[PDB]
């Protein structure tokens, strides 16, 4: 399978929303290719609560 | 001399489209950059993948 | 009508091109040739002309010729080419 | 019987005078076919906005290249069709105004939309009849029987809101009213809106309502408005602004000055109290 | 001149990013390996095909 | 702009109503302009260029900038394609090279000498029209000596320009 | 800036920034450090210095 | 056998009208190729007159030029600041034209919808004549304002709780003087770019200055207002420059004249003190919930044009009503008509206010903190 790996700080950048394009890109590859992986790891860094 | 049979090859510059039209292709594209145009394709494209 | 007129030398040129025309053929008197012109205020402006053909006996002078279909041809080409000019009157060498 | 056939000669000299019409017309009309042919098949044209219309039929254009241009001849259109900010297909070499385009969209705007029509019917859902007699009886009634409304004589409504324990099922709703419904329906998530950028969800926003009240039977559906909904604060030394801008921009574009009729809201959240009021 | 790379494709041309923003797909002058390429470097670009030239 | 800009229609109707005009010549050539720089070969000229010498025997191009001055650049531009055929034998012959060398003063164009490779500028004179010259000079001079040469033989405030 | 007679530095009002050369014409004490200067379209050569404006 | 005059006449009119009409297309067509050879012109303004033949103009793409008029221009008419043309090539001037316009100012001036005038809304009749008192008198005779020698209040500060109807008082002075409300909703104004909000807030403020009777309409400012940063994110610095645009041209040198700021907020605690003093807002003009008088004046213009019968005690309903909105009540009377298409009554019985006015009670129960004094 096309086995992705994601920190869970990528998602730590400078500029506002740009996490939101981060998750739109990562499933845009998820999509194309078919019947593939995602790795997450420490997502505590994703966020914890609200 | 591949090199010099690829001076008569072209630049071809990439883009981006906004939509085209109605019964007829008259696409409508912003470079990424400079404006936007309403261009026509040339005659050895696949006239629905665009 | 007429306030005065704005006359490049480019036309006067194209009068002399017609006159080396007419000067090695058999001239019986003169050269009659369209002016276009741009006119625009009561003032008068000319870019550009051409001629027509003409001849003219001298016994009751009312045998004298031109060609409308050839003016108009081309006018209209001229025209095409350059929107901004039209027909504004002729003119002769003999400066009598 | 003269005079019939002086008229029936006229009636020759009156198809002479249709030959005029078709010298005249077909001559004079293809010479300005040759003309639009010459000028009009200049198919790479530069579009750009209208800034104004003066009169001393006069036209000021805005390029896409950010620059501009006068011009006193406004060219092969009519001055009814040109409103102010209008794209307007113009030739590069002769700078005149050729086309007339017709959408002025973000393709990511073009993205929202919901073309796909999943299936859930309502026998999926159970349990929840209250609920969907409410949305139904504020949606569909305002769809199918507007003139039910009228002559009751009041308004359809402005908005209906879900929340309450992430677990219920609130996409569930969503999939199924669109799935048995067959409106210009509309779909939109919360963090998809705040940009890089300052001031693109404006942008955003706004062409997003745009697009949807020109397919006027608009449901838009809102998913975690929490993201963008927060109880604003005043403070010193911090404080993310851009958030509340957009969401400004959805509130007064949404209610308020210039109202709007068409539209139907569907919004979701999971927590309630982290909104203004 | 000189780019940078943003894809490969392997028809012997690739795309580059101007300074300012503008791309072409332009070809390799092929003594200088394409191995050497990687997205994410800084190439020699031409002014009249805008041909890759080599490696910087 | 295109080799199919000489519509031959025209091209019929043009030159047969020059020939009830005054003359029935012939064609030298072809002109063009090339207003948004610094007057070179385009790439249609050389697309044309075969069209050319196949309709006349030299077919010497026009090159011109019209955005120079007022008196004194003599802007236009001209050449003769020589064929990739004879890269066996030399290259630009000109039996005498003198004159041509006559021609070669200032070495013009530095773009043009990068397309030095089959091409070279070639001499244009302003020749004289003893039908026109005096007469073009009658106008020029006896129209603005005065116009009328009667009128101005300003003058009271120009004592303070001055000054 | 000034290289020295006949070559200076000039930052024109496109925003980009040419080695040009200066005219005989120019009084050379007019240069100060800035001045409104005028140039040409082709070559882009400096042809005058302004009074003070803009 | 007379009936050749017939077809003559129909081939003829037929012939006619088709000459007529096909002569009008190639008219047309004829006015539309004539037009075709047209070259378009440089925009560009004047920023001053060097010499009688020397004229300096920097247009809005670019670079500055110094080029002169062709012939009849008439130089008198070139101010230093007004916007002309200028050819392509030859770059010299063409023709004096007339101001800008920028039409992200008739999005926002043509683009007034119609409403009911201030009839429509009540319970706050001191806001409504006071506000009248404010603007409508100075503009319409200011001899009142100068016999007393008083400079008249120039900025209006509408606050309170959200959904008191601060949006729709300014409408139905849109619906009372219409005459050039400016109505900017503020939130669309930033676009990405690095200085064009400021120019936008220049030819706004151009515009007011020169049809003398404008009226500036600014809702929800907290966006574009804020307070001051201890310099966080970077957008914030030309929001700040943004909203010192308005500090400065709202007040500036040259005073502003028969310029009426209307202002609209949803919690004024939030607004710079650059923005809160008076003079750019001259009275805090502050607005409320309704009443129990005010409360029925409300309900009782609701519930007008509504199919019901002579059975609504408007006391049961308003007692049961509690500290409530605009809204509110426009809400109950659309909950009521809800409950009246529930089982098909198509009348509106009393007991369906009761279930809306519980209804209200059910939302309002999520909703609190609606008290934003500033300073
Ligand atoms: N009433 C119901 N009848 C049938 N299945 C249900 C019902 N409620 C929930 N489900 C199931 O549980 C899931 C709930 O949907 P979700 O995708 O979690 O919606 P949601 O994400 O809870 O909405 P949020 O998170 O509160 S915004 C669905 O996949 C259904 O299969
Ligand atoms: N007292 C009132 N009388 C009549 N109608 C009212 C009243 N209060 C509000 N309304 C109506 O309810 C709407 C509420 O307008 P709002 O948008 O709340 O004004 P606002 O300033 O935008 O309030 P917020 O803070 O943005 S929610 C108005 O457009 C009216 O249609
Ligand atoms: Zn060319």
């Amino acid at each position: 399978a096309c086995f992705i790996r994601v920190i869970g700080s990528e998602l730590v950048q400078k500029y506002v929303g740009e996490g939101a394009r981060m998750v739109r890109e990562l499933f845009e590859m998820a999509r194309t290719k078919k019947a593939c992986l995602i790795f997450f790891d420490e997502i505590d860094a994703i966020g914890g609560a609200r | 001399q591949t090199l010099q049979s690829e001076q008569p090859l072209q630049v071809a510059r990439c883009t981006k489209i906004i939509n085209a039209d109605s019964e007829d292709p008259k696409y409508i594209i912003n470079v990424k950059q400079f404006a936007k145009f309403v261009v026509d394709l040339s005659d050895q494209v696949a006239p629905t993948d665009i | 009508a007429v306030q005065k007129v704005v006359v490049h030398p480019l036309v006067l040129l194209s009068v002399v091109d017609h006159f080396n025309r007419i000067g090695k053929v058999g001239n019986q008197k003169r050269v009659v040739g369209v002016l276009l012109g741009s006119w625009q205020k009561k003032v008068l402006d000319v870019s550009n002309s051409f001629a027509v053909p003409f001849d003219e006996d001298d016994k009751d002078d009312s045998v004298w010729f031109l060609d409308h279909d050839y003016l108009e041809n081309m006018y209209g080409m001229f025209k095409k080419v350059n929107a901004r000019e039209r027909i504004v009157g002729w003119y002769h060498t003999g400066p009598k | 019987r003269t005079r019939l056939l002086d008229s029936e000669i006229k009636i020759m000299k009156s198809e002479v005078l249709r030959v005029t019409h078709e010298l005249q017309a077909m001559k004079d009309k293809i010479k300005e076919n040759s003309e639009k042919i010459k000028v009009n098949k200049t198919l790479p044209y530069l579009v750009s906005n209208v800034i104004e219309l003066l009169d001393v039929k006069c036209a000021v254009i805005k390029t896409s290249t950010r620059q501009t241009y006068f011009l006193p001849v406004i060219g092969l259109v009519d001055a009814e069709k040109l409103k102010p900010g209008d794209l307007v297909g113009v030739n590069k070499d002769s700078y005149l105004i050729l086309e007339t385009l017709p959408t002025e969209y973000d393709s990511r705007v073009k993205a929202m939309e919901v073309d796909e029509r999943p299936t859930e019917q309502y026998s999926d859902i159970g349990g929840l009849d209250k609920q969907i007699q409410e949305l139904v009886e504020a949606i569909v009634l305002p769809m199918n029987h507007k003139e039910k409304f009228e002559n009751l004589g009041i308004q359809p409504p402005k908005g209906v809101l879900m929340y309450g324990p992430p677990g219920t099922g609130k996409t569930l709703l969503a999939r199924a009213c669109a799935a048995q419904t067959k409106a210009t329906f509309l779909k939109l998530a919360g963090p998809q809106l705040v940009q890089m950028f300052i001031g693109d969800g404006a942008k955003l926003v706004r062409d997003a309502f745009a697009l949807a009240k020109e397919k006027a039977p608009s449901i838009i559906f809102i998913d975690e408005l929490d993201a963008i909904g927060t109880k604003r604060f005043d403070s010193e030394k911090a404080g993310d602004r851009e958030v509340q801008r957009t969401m400004l921009e959805l509130l007064n574009q949404l209610d308020g000055f210039q109202p709007n009729t068409q539209v139907k809201v569907i919004a979701a959240t999971n927590r309630v109290d982290i909104l203004d009021p | 001149s000189v780019g940078t790379l943003e894809e490969i494709i392997d028809d012997n041309h690739a795309i580059v990013s101007t300074s300012v923003g503008s791309e072409h797909y332009v070809s390799i002058l092929s003594f200088v390996d394409k191995d050497l390429l990687e997205p994410g470097c800084s190439v020699l670009l031409n002014h009249k095909v805008h041909a890759v030239i080599g490696v910087l | 702009v295109s080799v199919e800009a000489v519509d031959p229609v025209f091209q019929a109707k043009m030159l047969d109503m020059l020939k009830q005009t005054g003359r029935p010549e012939m064609v030298v050539g072809w002109y063009h302009s090339h207003p948004g720089f610094g007057c070179w070969l385009s790439g249609v000229d050389i697309n044309t260029q075969q069209s050319f010498e196949a309709l006349s025997e030299r077919a010497v191009a026009v090159v011109v900038d019209p955005i120079q001055s007022v008196k004194g650049k003599v802007v236009i531009d001209a050449f003769r394609l020589i064929n990739a055929n004879m890269m066996v034998l030399g290259h630009e012959p000109r039996q005498t090279t003198s004159n041509l060398g006559h021609l070669n003063k200032p070495s013009i164009q530095a773009l043009i000498h990068g397309l030095n490779r089959h091409y070279y500028s070639i001499t244009i004179n302003y020749r004289k029209n003893e039908l026109e010259q005096k007469m073009l000079l009658n106008l020029h001079k006896k129209s603005w000596m005065e116009g009328l040469t009667l009128q101005d033989y300003v003058v009271k405030e120009m004592l303070e320009l001055a000054k | 800036e000034a290289v020295d007679q006949n070559t200076a530095i000039v930052g024109s009002t496109t925003g980009s920034n040419y080695y040009v050369r200066i005219l005989s014409t120019i009084d050379r004490e007019l240069l100060k450090p800035n001045a409104s200067v005028a140039l040409h379209k082709h070559s882009n050569a400096l042809v005058d210095v302004l009074p003070p404006e803009a | 056998k007379l009936l050749e005059h017939k077809e003559i006449d129909g081939r003829l009119k037929e012939l006619r009208e088709q000459l007529k009409e096909l002569t009008k297309q190639y008219e047309k067509s004829e006015n539309d190729l004539k037009a075709l050879q047209s070259v378009g012109q440089i925009v560009g303004e004047v920023l001053k007159q060097l010499t009688e033949e020397k004229f300096i103009v920097k247009a809005t793409n670019g670079p500055r030029y110094v080029v002169g008029c062709r012939r009849q221009l008439d130089k008198s008419k070139l101010k230093p600041g007004t916007r002309v043309a200028l050819d392509m090539t030859t770059l010299t001037i063409m023709r004096y034209l007339p101001r800008e316009v920028d039409p992200l100012v008739y999005n926002m001036s043509h683009e007034d919808p119609g409403n009911v005038s201030y009839s429509e809304i009540g319970g706050l009749s001191e806001q409504i004549r006071e506000l009248r008192e404010v603007i409508e008198l100075p503009l319409t005779n200011p001899e009142l304002f100068q016999r007393v020698g008083i400079i008249p209040p120039k900025g209006c500060l509408l606050y309170g709780p959200p959904g008191t109807g601060k949006t729709l008082l300014a409408r139905a002075v849109a619906s009372q003087l219409d005459c050039n409300f400016l109505k900017v909703v503020s939130s669309s104004i930033v676009d990405k770019y690095i200085g064009e909000s400021a120019r936008l807030i220049r030819e706004m403020f151009n515009y007011a200055r020169d049809h003398q009777p404008c009226i500036i309409f600014m809702d929800e400012i907290d966006a574009i207002g804020g307070r001051r940063f201890s310099e966080g994110t970077s957008a914030d610095r030309e929001i700040q420059r943004t909203l010192m645009e308005l500090l400065n041209q709202m007040d500036g040198f040259d005073t502003l004249h028969r310029v009426k700021m209307i202002m609209a907020t949803n919690r004024p605690d939030t607004l710079d003190p650059a923005l809160l003093r008076p003079g750019r807002l001259d009275r805090k003009i502050h607005i409320d919930l309704p009443n129990e008088q005010a409360r029925l004046d409300i309900l009782k213009i609701h519930a007008g044009p509504i199919t019901k019968h002579g059975e609504i005690d408007y006391e049961a309903i308003v007692k049961l009503s509690d500290g409530f909105n605009g809204a509110d009540l426009r809400n109950v009377c659309t909950e009521a008509g809800m409950f009246a298409i529930r089982a098909d009554h198509d009348f509106v019985v009393q007991e369906d206010f009761m279930k809306a006015v519980r209804k209200v009670a059910d939302s309002k129960k999520l909703e609190s903190k609606l008290d934003y004094k500033p300073v």
